[PDB]
RNA sequence: AGCUACCAUCUGUGGGAUUAUGACUGAACGCCUCUAAGUCAGAAUCCCGCCCAGGCGGAACGAUACGGCAGCGCCGCGGAGCCUCGGUUGGCCUCGGAUAGCCGGUCCCCCGCCGGGGUCCGGUGCGGAGUGCCCUUCGUCCUGGGAAACGGGGCGCGGCCGGAGAGGCGGCCGCCCCCUCGCCCGUCACGCACCGCACGUUCGUGGGGAACCUGGCGCUAAACCAUUCGUAGACGACCUGCU
RNA sequence: CAUAGCGACGUCGCUUUUUGAUCCUUCGAUGUCGGCUCUUCCUAUCAUUGUGAAGCAGAAUUCACCAAGCGUUGGAUUGUU
RNA sequence: GGAUGAACCGAACGCCGGGUUAAGGCGCCCGAUGCCGACGCUCAUCAGACCCCAGAAAAGGUGUUGGUUGAUAUAGACAGCA
């Protein structure tokens, strides 16, 4: 599975109908893929995982993509995830502040891969969840919630070095 | 050393991107890289926005933190930020870039005979000046 | 991890003065001027008040390295303040089992020299940094008194003095004779 | 695999390009580091290898054996007829390296002196520095030597001064005098410029620039020797008398 | 009375590592560092102007020892301003580093 | 460009003011960088000894008069450096690298002219504060270069000159501005014109 | 004599950054800590000096070709022309520097009337801005209003100063001769207007080589071979001498 | 008294200076041991310069680090390595 | 294309023009990121830099970054001093 912008899917699907039951159970997953395609594919995969399921078992009766309810809303989001590292299984709780559900997704696969060298396959995501700022146990987001929050931008790197690409001053980074 | 911080209410002038050349008000910090970002009256809905792109003025509103529209708008048009701002140093220069890029050929003739004439002008004054102040002996 | 900000705040004294250029500090005291920069460290210097003379270090979104300079500064700028007020007095004993350290105070206390340390023909000759007074203590047969403003100046004398009476070649455990320091004290105790 | 047993190396490193002299007189290559503090002094000399002797003396060594005893020394004959320095040379520093700035020639130029510049003075009209010469008496070419003068006194950083020896005083065939630069040392540069326009045309006798038991570094070109086997130019070890096709070389 | 033309250098041929099309050529326009910027100089012709030994005939004037091999620019190239030009010929090698115009013959404005 | 492109060397990285040289004398143009001592190199100042001493083992075991010709000056190491990002065995190379000249300090051909300055290669924008850094002017003097002493007062007394130079455009400037005070009614409909289009803010 | 031997005799050198290590201040971690920032000492190692050679690398200076028509140098952008090599298509004549700060101006202290300091006032997404500045070419003729008129032009002469790191450059006076022309807005018409077409527009009197004429100002030499030497040497080459 | 100096039981590496395994090159030929001579290189450092540790009192010795600049010899026996 | 290589990756071939790509690349060599690329990690006095492939193991680190589990704490922790 490689990776993009993700987005959160509302899969939900079903063995087909045998005459042993004829109505089997619904379930309903979210899965958070590039595309529709790929929600399917690791919605099989996963109820594959948990319950006795096949792709071709079954089948898949809806999928669509979940928005977020409040894009405009600053939230801290707790995830609970287990991923194979080169030496095993282990779990994690991480915490990001996003505005998107599936951008915070996104931003703990990049931060498992920076930190971790955690491939996209090898990472299993297990629980996302919106929560309180009293909620939360990561100082990297606790210092973030400052009713008079305020610092400076201290050195900032000139980004526009090839226009010029000759020039007689030299740049300043004081602003 | 720094004067101008970012804080809620601070308003940030944007330098590239798709809003490049508006006005925005910072709303809320986001993972030291990001920030809720609303301009109600320069016409910027709310969207996060990175910091890379974001040049500090010094201009800063006074409401609580991730407050709506309406209270950020109130204070936009209270103290009004458009006209305090065309009247700044960077909002005109800004302006002088812009029309002398949309400068035709025309008005690129009438300026070089303008500059012309008065680069002479003050060339001669300069001239006189120098005369004036050469005269000068004294122990 | 990036700490949003973090400060640490001096109180300076009322006899003694500040002045700030850039992250160049000058502090000038009674007892003289020590002038110190720190152009080598990316933080924020400021003087707070007319009244009271708070000093602040400040660093925006430093990492694990870089916040430990803040208190490094911070302690620097006290040891100026203390040289300044009261000023650094260093003691050394001198120590042998046979040989007595014979030791000349050479002009103006800038130069010392030792005679028979271990009893060797050689004789040690060591200057002092520039703005340290080395004497002999009046009070003690075996005792040398180090005097200055700069604390690591007066402290780097007191180390090439303790370091040039080296035993050498022997047990430095059961031969432990040299000149060393005794304590790290003030001047005028105040 | 390792040689069986080591050997320190034949010959030095140090001397590798073990060519003729491209030069038949010997140069210094390193003059004696100038200080201002000192007085004005000659750095360098030019002798002739007049040949071979040995003395009486009596040492004044305490410690030694031959403490208060007589020994008997080999010494060596140079003779040393007084110097005529003719010319003035400015070196200016550069990032490049020093480099020659201004040269000044003196009038009446030692008719040995001029036999130097010439390869055939037999066949010479004898004409070399007649018209430099004539800038001395005119104005305009006073002037003109005054300004290199200053221009040296406000630029030049180290100078030397041209010396040639005599031949006419020694019993050789040669009449060509030997041309040198001399460095003058101890001094500010107006002060050792304003010295050697003193000593222009002057004889600078040997006593003047060295004095008694003091000792100097010599600068020569050895014996000839012409072309040399490994034998005698390396002092390598002779092969044995069995070795079939030649035992003055070497082996690997 | 003026330049009336855009200054070009002949960075080079079409090519790979290890293959060079030589029927197609590179240049760069000054002052156009961005691949949007490009599209004023498509289409317009270029030329290579130089002298050689013997004199050829000049239209509208006496024969000199000008020498032209005419041009014009096809397409943009990379994403730094580069721009391909298809020549009447073969541009010869030794014209890498030097002076090409572009005439704005071709105008669209 | 058709004129010649003065760089000043101070404040710059090695490699990106190297690889900028090599590109811009491809293209037919001269280049001229003064002040070599001034660039900088990233690591610290052990580390980058090392490298050139690591450099200076590397010789033809043979014969080392054949061998690498190891150069101590600034301007000749950045001018070995920008070789190695040209194919100098090429006539095309060798033309482009007769186009570059290097020089320890600033000539007196280029001392009474301005310098270009490049970011992409400046130390402040390309190195983060909180690195060390070594001087080319340092790692060349304690390897073998011999003239630092007088490359410094040299540029010693072209900093007093400069200075002086700085001084009289500075009064010249004065006199301009006080100028510009002193005439203004036979100047406004001309200042209106060019206020109209951009120009003189 | 010459060559020659620790088989005789003489001579063999200075400095820098630093490894290991030992320390200082000092947090990180209200203690400590040689380390994180910043500092000190430090060696048969390393590098440089001394020494040896001297780049398809440079410097300064010398003298530069006859007594006969004979060569040469400079000055004239002097002329008429040839051959050859092609690039290019306005200039910018300069602070130092810092980036967790800069830049400008001004009132008081101190150094030769100009600079260094302490105040104060400004600018800072650099506008006293290289995203910048200067100049800008259609030309002439009436013809007014402004700019100026203490103004520009002199390949015009003479004088002076500054520039030495590669000064190959720049600046300033005196005399003489010009026009009141050139700069902006206006009036007035004219020019081959070559009938749609490309290499046009500059550096430029470009670089280099032979040659003619036209004038002025100046000069009259070396190298090599041969020979001689032996401080040299396979031969060359090298050190010498020759009314 | 584990670790001054060693290290059983086990266990992980490095070298191509030994000897093995293979037969990829060489069978219209790459002269095969050893010795002599000579040059350079490596360090897993014997000594020397500078250090750290010891069951380092001194001496002597051992262990370890920076370290390959300099040196590592004369002989009886054996063709010898 | 992998610098280079009988086997690897892509892709198999009459001679050309235009266009688009594969594998692989886009600081310069050397065509292309002269994107105002995004997020984080990392200082190495033998750093690191791309299948085959051309160099490494066990064991450690109070260097730094995450994560798991547990414990103490205004009924005053922890660390220093007594
Ligand atoms: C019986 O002993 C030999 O084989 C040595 C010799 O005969 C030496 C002859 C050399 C001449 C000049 C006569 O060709 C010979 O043929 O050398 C061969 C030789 O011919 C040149 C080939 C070898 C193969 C590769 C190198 N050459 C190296 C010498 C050698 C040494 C040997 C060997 C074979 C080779 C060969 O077996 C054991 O030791
Ligand atoms: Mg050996
Ligand atoms: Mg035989
Ligand atoms: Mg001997
Ligand atoms: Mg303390
Ligand atoms: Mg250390
Ligand atoms: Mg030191
Ligand atoms: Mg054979
Ligand atoms: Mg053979
Ligand atoms: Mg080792
Ligand atoms: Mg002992
Ligand atoms: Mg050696
Ligand atoms: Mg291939
Ligand atoms: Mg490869
Ligand atoms: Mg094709
Ligand atoms: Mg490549
Ligand atoms: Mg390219």
């Amino acid at each position: 599975k490689a990776s993009g912008t993700l987005r959160e899917y509302k899969v939900v699907g079903r063995c087909l109908p045998t005459p042993k039951c004829h109505t089997p159970p619904l379930y309903r997953m979210r899965i958070f893929a590039p595309n529709h395609v790929v929600a399917k594919s690791r919605f099989w995969y996963f109820v594959s995982q948990l319950k006795k399921m096949k792709k071709s078992s079954g089948e898949i009766v809806y999928c669509g993509q979940v928005f977020e309810k409040s894009p405009l809303r600053v939230k801290n989001f707790g995830i609970w995830l287990r991923y194979d590292s080169r030496s095993g299984t282990h779990n994690m709780y991480r915490e990001y502040r996003d505005l998107t559900t599936a951008g915070a997704v996104t931003q703990c696969y990049r931060d498992m891969g920076a930190r971790h060298r955690a491939r996209a396959h090898s990472i299993q995501i297990m629980k996302v969840e919106e929560i309180a700022a009293s909620k939360c146990r990561r100082p990297a987001v606790k210092q973030f919630h400052d009713s008079k929050i305020k610092f400076p931008l201290p050195h900032r790197v000139l980004r526009r070095q090839h226009k010029p690409r000759f020039t007689t001053k030299r740049p300043n980074t004081f602003f | 050393v720094f004067r101008r911080f970012v804080e809620v209410g601070r308003v940030a002038y944007v330098s590239f991107g798709p809003h490049a050349g508006k006005l925005v008000a910072i709303v809320d910090v986001i993972d030291q890289n990001r920030a809720l970002v609303d301009g109600p009256c320069t016409q910027v809905r709310r969207q996060a926005m990175p910091f890379k792109c974001m040049q500090l003025t010094d201009f800063i509103l006074k409401f609580p933190h991730s407050a709506h529209q309406k209270y950020v708008r109130q204070a936009w048009q209270k103290a009004d930020i458009n006209t305090k701002w065309a009247a700044t140093r960077w909002a005109k220069k800004i302006e002088a870039r812009e029309r002398k890029a949309k400068m035709t050929d025309f008005d690129r003739f009438k300026v070089m005979k303008a500059k012309k004439m008065r680069n002479r002008i003050i060339k001669n004054e300069v001239k006189k000046l120098q005369k004036a102040a050469l005269l000068k002996a004294s122990p | 991890m990036k700490t949003i900000l973090s400060n640490q705040t001096v109180d300076i004294p009322e006899n003694v003065d500040i002045t700030l250029k850039g992250r160049t500090v000058i502090v000038k005291g009674p007892r003289g001027t020590l002038r110190r920069d720190f152009n080598h460290i990316n933080v924020e210097l400021s003087l707070l008040g007319k009244k009271k003379k708070r000093l602040r270090v400040d660093k925006w979104w430093g990492n694990r390295k870089e916040l430990a300079t803040v208190r490094t500064i911070c302690s620097h700028v006290q040891n100026m303040i203390k040289g300044v007020t009261l000023g650094f007095r260093y003691k050394m004993r001198s120590v042998y089992a046979h040989f007595p350290i014979n030791v000349v105070i050479q002009e103006n206390g800038s130069l010392v020299e030792i005679r028979n340390f271990l009893g060797e023909k050689y004789i040690r000759r060591v200057r002092m940094r520039p703005g340290v007074a080395c004497s002999v203590s009046q009070a003690q047969k075996d005792e040398l008194i180090l005097e200055g403003n700069d604390i690591e100046l007066v402290s780097n004398s007191a180390a090439l003095i303790q370091q040039a009476t080296t035993v050498k070649n022997k047990d430095i455990r059961k031969f432990l004779d040299g000149i060393y320091v005794s304590e790290k004290g003030t001047v005028q105790q105040a | 695999s390792h040689r069986k047993f080591s050997a320190p190396r034949h010959g030095s490193l140090g001397f590798l390009p073990r060519k003729r002299s491209s030069r038949h007189r010997g140069k210094v290559k390193s003059f004696p580091k100038d200080d201002p503090s000192k007085p004005v002094h000659l750095t360098a000399f030019l002798g002739y290898k007049a040949g071979m002797t040995h003395i009486v003396r009596e040492v004044d060594r305490p410690g030694s054996k031959v403490n208060k005893k007589e020994v008997v020394e080999a010494v060596t004959i140079v003779e040393t007829p007084p110097m005529v320095v003719v010319g003035i040379v400015g070196y200016v520093e550069t990032p490049r390296g020093l480099r020659t700035f201004k040269t000044v020639f003196a009038e009446h130029i030692s008719d040995e002196c001029k036999r130097r510049f010439y390869k055939n003075w037999h066949k010479s009209k004898k004409k070399a520095f007649t018209k430099y010469c004539k800038k001395w008496q005119d104005e305009d070419g006073k002037k003109q030597l005054e300004k290199d003068f200053s221009s040296m006194k406000k630029y030049c950083q180290v100078i030397r001064v041209i010396a040639h020896t005599q031949m006419r005083l020694l019993p050789l065939r040669q009449k060509k005098a030997h041309l040198m630069e001399i460095q003058v040392n101890g001094g500010t540069v107006a002060e050792k410029l304003d010295w050697a326009r003193e000593r222009l045309e002057q004889q600078v006798p040997v006593n003047q620039v060295f004095g008694q038991d003091e000792m100097i570094d010599v600068i020569g070109v050895t014996k000839g020797k012409g072309y040399k086997g490994v034998t005698s130019r390396w002092h390598t070890k002779k092969l044995p008398r069995k070795t079939h096709r030649g035992l003055r070389k070497v082996a690997c | 009375s003026g330049r009336l033309w855009s200054k070009a250098i002949f960075a080079g041929y079409k090519r790979g590592l290890r293959n060079q099309r030589e029927h197609t050529a590179l240049l760069k326009i000054e002052g156009v560092y961005a691949r949007d910027e490009t599209e004023f100089y498509l289409g317009k012709r270029c030329a290579y102007v130089y002298k050689a030994k013997n004199n050829t005939v000049t239209p509208g004037g006496k024969p000199n020892k000008t020498r032209v091999i005419w041009g014009k620019v096809t397409r943009a190239h990379g994403n730094s301003g580069m721009v391909r030009a298809k020549f009447r010929s073969n541009l010869p090698a030794k014209a890498i580093g030097h002076r090409i115009r572009v005439m704005l013959y071709p105008s669209r404005i | 460009e058709v004129q010649v492109l003065v760089l000043d060397g101070r404040g710059h990285l090695l490699g990106r003011l190297a690889a900028i040289v090599a590109k811009q004398v491809l293209l037919g143009r001269k280049v001229v960088v003064v002040r070599c001592e001034g660039i900088n190199i990233s690591g610290n100042f052990y580390r980058n000894k090392l490298k050139y001493l690591a450099f200076l083992r590397k010789r033809m075991n043979t014969n080392p008069s054949r061998g690498p010709y190891h150069f101590r000056a600034p301007s000749r190491i950045f001018w070995r450096t920008v070789r190695g990002m040209l194919p100098h065995k090429t006539k095309r190379g060798q033309a482009a690298l007769d186009r570059l000249k290097v020089f320890d300090g600033i000539p007196p051909p280029y001392d009474k002219k301005k310098r270009m300055v490049v970011p992409a290669a400046l130390k402040v924008v390309r190195l983060k504060p909180t690195r060390k850094f070594a001087y080319l002017g340092r790692l060349a003097h304690e390897v073998g270069w011999k003239y630092q002493a007088v490359t410094a007062t040299l540029e010693e007394k072209r900093k007093e000159k400069a200075k002086i130079h700085y001084r009289k455009k500075k009064q010249l400037m004065r006199l301009r501005k006080q100028a510009e005070k002193n005439v203004e009614k036979k100047i406004d409909k001309y200042t209106e014109v060019l206020k109209t289009h951009g120009l003189l803010v």
